[PDB]
RNA sequence: GCUAAACCUAGCCCCAAACCCACUCCACCUUACUACCAGACAACCUUAGCCAAACCAUUUACCCAAAUAAAGUAUAGGCGAUAGAAAUUGAAACCUGGCGCAAUAGAUAUAGUACCGCAAGGGAAAGAUGAAAAAUUAUAACCAAGCAUAAUAUAGCAAGGACUAACCCCUAUACCUUCUGCAUAAUGAAUUAACUAGAAAUAACUUUGCAAGGAGAGCCAAAGCUAAGACCCCCGAAACCAGACGAGCUACCUAAGAACAGCUAAAAGAGCACACCCGUCUAUGUAGCAAAAUAGUGGGAAGAUUUAUAGGUAGAGGCGACAAACCUACCGAGCCUGGUGAUAGCUGGUUGUCCAAGAUAGAAUCUUAGUUCAACUUUAAAUUUGCCCACAGAACCCUCUAAAUCCCCUU
RNA sequence: ACUGAACUCCUCACACCCAAUUGGACCAAUCUAUCACCCUAUAGAAGAACUAAUGUUAGUAUAAGUAACAUGAAAACAUUCU
RNA sequence: UCUCUUACUUUUAACCAGUGAAAUUGACCUGCCCGUGAAGAGGCGGGCAUAACACAGCAAGACGAGAAGACCCUAUGGAGCUUUAAUUUAUUAAUGCAAACAGAAACCUGCAUUAAAAAUUUCGGUUGGGGCG
């Protein structure tokens, strides 16, 4: 019980894809580039992660800052509550004061 | 689900040689999904458990339960089925070689109890499973007379060695 | 990792749906004390400590720090017969072919990484026996990078952009620290 | 103490350590004496002279204040004149 | 990434294993097993200070059964045997009372034989020579 | 030393 | 269906070395 | 984490809380270490022993007037105008062995400072930058493009 | 060999992009889904509280329309927990993605359906052959607990040492948690499978880069600076506030109705006694027929009676022949949703292997169920003495003329 | 005299018997990069490991085949009887 | 009712047939005496007893089971209620003034003072069984 009795399908990987074989080009942008653009400027994704990192509660604050005007209202509740609960988490509870 | 039993008719032996003695016949038949308790069932298949087919019949005619009508009726068909398709020459010689009860897949429902409590009761099935060989039944084993006894007392004050040395 | 965004997310007991109310009281039931029945020991309850996507896996190391890996890195071919120079990338034919049994003749590798100076500049030759191959990138000299590099077994490179190599990589070895970003007029900058 | 402010996300600053201790570069803080403008007609001369001079902090006070205060107040500064200019760095320290 | 135990069943199984044997629910039940799984190795662990002692307790008992039959006790037997610098374990002396009872009976006399000559010293005052048996041979 | 009582809380049909 | 190789992989040595014991070859 | 308590628990009181006594830095009376911080003006030592490393080096040239702009790109200060920076001030360390003629010009100076320039031919000259004039000075090149 | 066990899709999550749907016919604000008569009916009004301040009473973060930086700075504040700018600086921007989930997961979802509640509202469970089912002669074997195959033989935490041999002999006071100390007759666990609990980089340390400079504007620098690695859990209250939903049970009231044999008496909140209502005593029952009943015995039974129907009063309240009664089977303050993952110095739990170091001076505290500091303990680092202890030396008013310390070179 | 320990010795190997806490050395499975190609390597990453929370869901035991439950009689199943 | 119970019928009961729960359960191959122990032992020490085995009774034990029981204590945990506890008059009502008017007044609004009715919050530790700390 809990444990398949047939192997599973089984996985090819292209290892030499489009995707594969292209990661990591124009990393160097900057330097080989005359600094005009810079790596960072390179990442897709949500625009309020381009370029930044941080915990979860910084993600929280920042994402609610740039497009807390364009959340649903359902999720703009969750996200002021998850702020709510994640600034009494940091602030007040730990091992370490 | 599991239906294993219903496949074991299925099995051919290869043709025996001149000089091989004569194989009995097997015959394995079950009733699936029998309205009846599976421990009350057991009762009827350890009693005619070694018998003989027509001893068994005899038993289960005569037998107040329930579900000796059903095995009844579950010898009778498996007797008809040995002589039909297993090369059975004789019906009445064959012996109950393996006689046991399953569980099968039971409902629930619920029971009402006092104070606003209930208890889920469940709607019991059984399955009864039955082999036939052919051949008179095999004797009862005599009891262990004195000389068995002394036989084996004495053989173990034989056997001992002595321990925890050369 | 720097490029690195996780988009998993799950949603934790107050993001579940329901399970405001307490579902028996607290004593009398003779049962385990509950507040909510999407509390992470119930089935079908929030997750504890689970992702809180999107995350980003983003940082920079020092300017020359990522400058100096591309000199090892250029080492590591030289000194181990990967690195092979050449002085233009105009092929005879345009087929792919010609371009996977040249370099079985000479033992570059399984695969060859090929690098030219400009983007606009590549020879057609090339590009159209690069395009229809796997193993033989060709890129240009902007695009170089440390992972491409160790991927592929062999390095082709042209003199125009040895020279370009150089410029860029020696120019971190003798510089002062940036007063202002450098995409911003300089003295001597850009070269 | 607020680890994790709810409208930038960085650590702040407790007020109070600011406006009755200083901190030297070095890492010494040096504090006022607790009662030195109360009740002065009862106290000896001698007394009052240790009430009114500038202590430092031990180790396990100093390691407390640290944490309580942001990077902008560990920073050297170059005020003109500064009183307490010749004390923010250590001489002939061993150990 | 979620990350499942996929592997639990062998995690189980290496205890099971030590289980077979046992009567009951703590044969098959990883919950019950494992708590007298635990307590079957300890008590191996333990057991091997109690083999030693147990065995060197049955060889005393088997050189006493010995000596009576030669009319000697036991520490007459072992005290004596030392003094003629025979150093012979309790391992052999009870293999020699078994195997070889012709042997033993020498040892018997031997050791007899000593604990007569003490006794003759001890009525003396030093002035008669040591017994024969009595020598001891020194090393340097 | 209030008097004490606890409803019974009936489980889903369905099951 | 928990996602991974080597775990059933190694159940299914496992199973084989049964099926030797039930039916062991000649 | 321990047995039970606050500490186990995670419910451990704020930093500098003592249990319920007056804390440490709360029965410590105010005094102005610290007033008006923020307002006070603060100036980059410049010594002698810095401007003679960096004429010796090409750094800075001694054959045109030195100014903060001269010091800034030579990277022989690091002005911070947002950090209350009123440009630089010359001091006197290495006054003995400095030896170079030249016109530097710096917000505040010592006397000896002064005199060590004066003797051997150079000239020096004290003005005043206010902090939206001290940030053009230090980078001239990021003003320029604001097209102001 | 039964029950079972496995079997991958449905679909979903997080981003990006782009601003979305809403007249076939008929019906639908009256009792919605009802073809068809004189109406007058109007929307707008600071949130609070939990919580933190170890109580609490001022106070306590909540997108407000440019990221970064200025900056956690100026200021605000039982100047205390905590709150917190601006001038100024200026940003790239390519939807067609995944070191996301794979049926106890991912949306609750096969579905807001079944079902539950008068209503608001709560809220599921599960599916699995194959190219072909117009191949069922089918989708073979092995796998949890539970059973069956196959009941049991002196004796004892059920095992270990063993043995020719299962037992017989010898040895052995279950586990976790909480306590100074649990075989303890203290807590928890019938069992199987799955699910379920340590999130943060200020300082310091470690390892690279560069170096009086470091950094891809800002920031720091009297060897620093940049980057990475590496430390901070889960479940549980009784409560509080806001907005809704409830008087089809019940408390009282309103509208217009109905019921009350017979006998004795008299124009009776009269007597006896049915229907009817009520529930005194006793017994049965106690997961019961019943989350308050049965049998017998009782109180009233022309009235302050009983009762059907419709309407009204709603929680900071209603209502009350005041019992702190009743307000939809837990009312000293209803239920539901939201704040809410409220909080809990309290209880319980806190998941792989191996090794090492490792216990009992105290002070403060609305504090003695806690916390902080010290003592102790750990690692790393630096340095040179540490321990043991020969004389000498340490008070008089004081002969319990005490045992013995402190100091202390040698060793 | 002898008996008598995990003390000591002997043959051999030695990091391998403390709560809390602290320092380590390793490591299951999973995903990714690159290998590997009867299931592994080196790295990165994390919903990363359950004999226990009157834990949650599901299955099945135990109490237990126990408590409890039910159909007036004859008959031609027309009917009649109690 | 009792001295002092007894007989009978019915239900229950027990057996045969059918259907078929619930609390409970660490694992048990589940003995007595004496002693010991976290102070009340089926499991430890010393003695004694002991083939296995179901059914029907019994209620001394398993500190038996059932609702973290009642009972005292603890919490800088709640709530109701009372008040010469503390903090307030926002709200309501009555006056005063200003305002606004007529020529006097009222309504309204602002600011005050009185009450009313409420709102918020707390109940320091130490020691003391027959006290008046
Ligand atoms: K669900
Ligand atoms: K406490
Ligand atoms: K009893
Ligand atoms: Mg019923
Ligand atoms: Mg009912
Ligand atoms: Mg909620
Ligand atoms: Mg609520
Ligand atoms: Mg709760
Ligand atoms: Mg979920
Ligand atoms: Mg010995
Ligand atoms: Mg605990
Ligand atoms: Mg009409
Ligand atoms: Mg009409
Ligand atoms: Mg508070
Ligand atoms: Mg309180
Ligand atoms: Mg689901
Ligand atoms: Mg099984
Ligand atoms: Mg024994
Ligand atoms: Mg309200
Ligand atoms: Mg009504
Ligand atoms: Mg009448
Ligand atoms: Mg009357
Ligand atoms: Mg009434
Ligand atoms: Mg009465
Ligand atoms: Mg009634
Ligand atoms: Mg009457
Ligand atoms: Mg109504
Ligand atoms: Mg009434
Ligand atoms: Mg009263
Ligand atoms: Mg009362
Ligand atoms: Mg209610
Ligand atoms: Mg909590
Ligand atoms: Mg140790
Ligand atoms: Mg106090
Ligand atoms: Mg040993
Ligand atoms: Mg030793
Ligand atoms: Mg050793
Ligand atoms: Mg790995
Ligand atoms: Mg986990
Ligand atoms: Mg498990
Ligand atoms: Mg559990
Ligand atoms: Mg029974
Ligand atoms: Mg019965
Ligand atoms: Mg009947
Ligand atoms: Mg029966
Ligand atoms: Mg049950
Ligand atoms: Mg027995
Ligand atoms: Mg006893
Ligand atoms: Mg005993
Ligand atoms: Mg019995
Ligand atoms: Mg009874
Ligand atoms: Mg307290
Ligand atoms: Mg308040």
């Amino acid at each position: 019980i809990g444990i398949r009795l047939t192997l599973p399908p089984p996985k090819v990987v292209d290892r030499w894809n489009e995707k594969r074989a292209m990661f990591g080009v124009y990393d160097n942008i900057g330097i080989l580039g005359n600094f005009e653009k810079h790596p960072k400027e390179l990442i897709r994704g949500p625009i309020w992660l381009r370029g930044w990192k941080g915990n979860e509660l910084q993600r929280c604050i920042r994402k609610r800052k740039m497009v807390g005007s364009r959340m649903f209202a359902d999720d703009l509740h969750n996200l002021n509550k998850r702020i709510r609960y994640l600034y009494k988490h940091f602030n007040r509870h730990g091992k370490f004061r | 689900i599991s239906r294993k039993w219903e496949k074991k008719n299925k099995i051919v032996y290869p043709p025996q040689l001149p000089g091989e003695p004569r194989r009995p016949a097997e015959i394995y038949h079950c009733r699936r999904q029998i309205k009846y308790s599976k421990d009350k069932m057991w009762y009827l298949a350890k009693l005619i458990r070694g018998m003989s087919i027509d001893q068994a019949l005899a038993q289960l005619e005569f037998n107040d339960k329930k579900g000796a009508k059903i095995i009844k009726e579950v010898l009778l068909e498996a007797q008809d089925m040995a002589v039909r398709d297993h090369n059975v020459e004789f019906r009445s010689n064959l012996y109950i070689a393996e006689s046991t009860s399953g569980r099968g897949q039971c409902l629930k429902r619920i029971r009402y109890h006092g104070r606003g409590r209930f208890g889920i009761m469940e709607k019991v099935y059984c399955h009864y499973f039955v082999k036939l060989v052919e051949g008179p039944p095999p004797p009862p084993e005599p009891p262990k007379t004195a000389v068995a006894h002394a036989k084996e007392y004495i053989q173990q004050l034989r056997s001992r060695t002595i321990v925890h040395t050369l | 990792n720097f490029k690195r965004i996780s988009y998993a997310k799950t949603k934790t007991r107050a993001e579940v749906r329901g399970g405001g109310r307490k579902p028996w009281p607290q004593k009398g039931t003779g049962r385990a004390r509950h507040g909510s029945i999407r509390s992470p020991l119930w089935r079908g309850g929030g997750v504890a400590h689970g992702p809180r996507g999107p995350t980003s896996y983003y940082y920079m190391l020092p300017m020359k720090v990522r400058a100096l890996g591309l000199k090892v890195a250029l080492t590591v071919k030289l000194a181990q017969d990967d690195l092979h120079i050449m002085d233009s990338l105009e092929l005879p034919t345009g087929d792919p072919q010609y371009l996977t049994e040249l370099a079985h003749y000479r033992r570059w590798g399984d695969s060859v990484l090929l690098v030219d100076l400009t983007h606009e500049e590549m020879p057609q030759s090339i590009v159209e026996a690069t395009s229809r191959l796997k193993t033989f990138n060709l890129i240009p000299a902007v695009g170089l990078n440390v992972h491409s590099m160790l991927k592929h077994q062999t390095l082709v490179l042209t003199l125009p952009t040895v020279a370009f190599l150089e410029d860029k990589l020696l120019w971190q070895d003798s510089r002062y620290r940036p007063l202002y970003p450098f995409s911003l007029p300089y003295s001597d900058f850009p070269r | 103490l607020t680890y994790f402010s709810a409208r930038k996300g960085k650590r702040k600053t407790v007020k109070a350590v600011i406006d009755r201790f200083l901190r030297l570069h070095c890492g010494l803080w040096v504090r006022r004496k607790a009662g030195y403008k109360k009740k002065l007609w009862k106290k000896t001369p001698a007394r009052k002279k240790r009430l009114r001079e500038f202590v430092f902090c031990n180790k396990t006070q100093s390691k407390l204040l640290d944490k309580m205060t942001t990077s902008f107040w560990k920073r050297r500064n170059w005020y003109v004149d500064d009183p307490y200019q010749k004390y923010h760095d250590r001489t002939n320290l061993k150990v | 990434l979620r990350n499942r135990v996929t592997d639990r069943y062998f995690r189980i199984q290496e205890v099971l294993k030590h289980a077979r044997h046992f009567r009951g629910r703590k044969n098959r039940c990883y919950r019950l097993a494992v708590r007298t799984v635990i307590r079957a190795f300890v008590k191996c662990t333990k057991a091997r200070y109690l083999k030693k002692k147990n065995m060197r307790t049955l060889w005393i008992n088997r050189i006493t059964a010995a000596s009576q039959e030669h009319g000697l006790k036991y520490p007459a037997l072992i005290g004596n045997l030392v003094k003629c610098q025979v150093e012979l374990n309790r391992k052999v002396l009870a293999d020699l009372a078994i195997y070889e009872p012709k042997t033993f009976k020498s040892l018997a006399a031997l050791a007899s034989r000593r604990r007569h000559e003490g006794f003759a010293a001890a009525l003396g005052d030093g002035k008669e020579p040591e017994g024969i048996f009595s020598r001891v041979v020194q090393y340097h | 030393t209030k008097k004490r009582f606890t409803p019974p809380i009936y489980q889903p049909k369905f099951k | 269906v928990k996602k991974g190789f080597r775990a059933a992989f190694r159940f299914q040595k496992e199973l084989e070395r049964q099926r030797l014991l039930r039916c062991p070859p000649p | 984490r321990g047995h039970k308590g606050e500490r186990q628990r995670g419910t451990r009181p704020r930093l500098g809380f003592e249990g319920g006594q007056t804390p440490f830095y709360i029965r410590i009376p105010k005094y102005g270490f610290n007033e008006g911080h923020s307002f006070r003006r603060q100036y980059k030592p410049l010594s002698l022993n810095r401007l003679q490393y960096l004429i010796d080096l090409g750094r800075v040239d001694p054959s045109q007037p030195i100014d903060l702009t001269q010091l800034v790109n030579g990277r022989g200060v690091t002005i911070q105008p947002l950090k209350r920076d009123y440009g630089v001030q010359l001091v006197e360390e290495g006054a003995d062995t400095f030896t170079a003629k030249v016109n530097i010009e710096v917000q505040l100076a010592s006397e000896l400072a002064i005199a060590a320039i004066e003797k051997n031919g150079g000239v020096v000259t004290t003005a005043f930058y206010d902090p939206r004039s001290l940030d053009i000075v230090c980078k001239p090149v990021p003003f320029f493009l604001r097209g102001q």
